[PDB]
């Protein structure tokens, strides 16, 4: 999701 | 402007992903990993309600232009269309292969626009939840997605460095803008006039295009944004601003046409990964990640 870096 | 913090408002168990404001200004909604949306009143920052449902994490929650739905897009793979007023789940969208990270809906809310990790933009129809159209649209995760003043186009943005504008009834890509770089575009949205399109790249930048000569008019520098998908506004309520979180923790806020800093909200104490404007009163709402977990309510 979002709050995690991709 | 002189934003000054009014309320702060707790309640998320884990980072929140993202928070919008409701056409009628009456509400705030957000978003977050704990898996839940959760609504304020916009003015006093009075906790309203949660609404639940997902089995993941939550990316985005969008409100229909009549302010009566929500759509949420999740880890679970799918976006959820629900009734504010009574929290129920109208429909499930399942169509995507990987989460669904961005979501809209058009301007008659009639339609609803998804990204996904999938690489993917998809097409839905509000009333039946039923996938209409699927576009092949980029080579890594989708970013954003947003619809144009009278939903006849769509404009998506990539990791793969790319901002498309396709045309929603046929599905064409119409337009591929990118600069003189390749960075990851992070975010990307019309502006309210529906003239211009303002991304956000991982490279410490917001710019402004004229979409239509496919030109960049103007770059907003000075904060950090290098690793997270950070939202970012057009503030219309007062003077003319550009507003965006950051990864030192802050609130930038610029003069759209200077381009200069105008003020830096100090408070969060993690990245700001979104931020709101109020529709009709100079208010900036602004939320954090998972060492915060809070949601902040500013008044110029």
């Amino acid at each position: 999701a979002r709050a995690e870096v991709h | 402007p002189n934003y000054a913090l009014k309320f702060t408002l707790a309640g998320h168990t884990k980072a929140v992903s993202s928070v919008k404001f409701s056409p009628n200004g009456e509400w705030l909604a957000s978003s977050s990993a704990d898996k839940l949306i959760k609504i304020w009143g916009a003015y006093d920052g009075k906790f309203e309600k949660t609404i639940s449902g997902h089995k993941l994490g939550i990316s985005d929650v969008a409100w229909s232009s009549d302010s009566n739905l929500l759509v949420s897009a999740s880890d679970d793979k799918t976006l959820k269309i629900w009734d504010v007023s009574s929290g129920k789940c109208l429909k499930t969208l399942k169509g995507h292969s990987n989460y669904v990270f961005c979501c809209n809906f058009n301007p008659q809310s009639n339609l609803i626009v998804s990204g996904s990790f999938d690489e993917s933009v998809r097409i839905w129809d509000v009333k039946t939840g039923k996938c209409l159209k699927t576009l092949p649209a980029h080579s890594d995760p989708v970013s954003a997605v947003h619809f144009n003043r009278d939903g006849s186009l769509i404009v998506s943005s990539s990791y793969d460095g790319l901002c498309r504008i396709w045309d929603t009834a046929s599905g064409q890509c119409l337009k591929t803008l990118i600069d003189d770089d390749n960075p990851p575009v992070s975010f990307v949205k019309f502006s309210p006039n529906g003239k211009y399109i303002l991304a956000a790249t991982l490279d410490n930048t917001l710019k402004l295009w004229d979409y239509s000569k496919g030109k960049c008019l103007k770059t907003y520098t000075g904060h950090k944004n290098e690793k997270y998908c950070i939202f970012a506004n057009f503030s219309v309520t007062g003077g003319k601003w550009i507003v965006s979180g950051s990864e030192d923790n802050l609130v930038y806020i610029w003069n759209l046409q200077t381009k200069e800093i105008v003020q830096k909200l100090q408070g969060h104490t993690d990245v700001v990964i979104s931020t709101a404007c109020h529709p009709t009163e100079n208010i900036i709402a602004s939320a954090a990640l998972e060492n915060d977990k809070t949601i902040k309510l500013w008044k110029s």
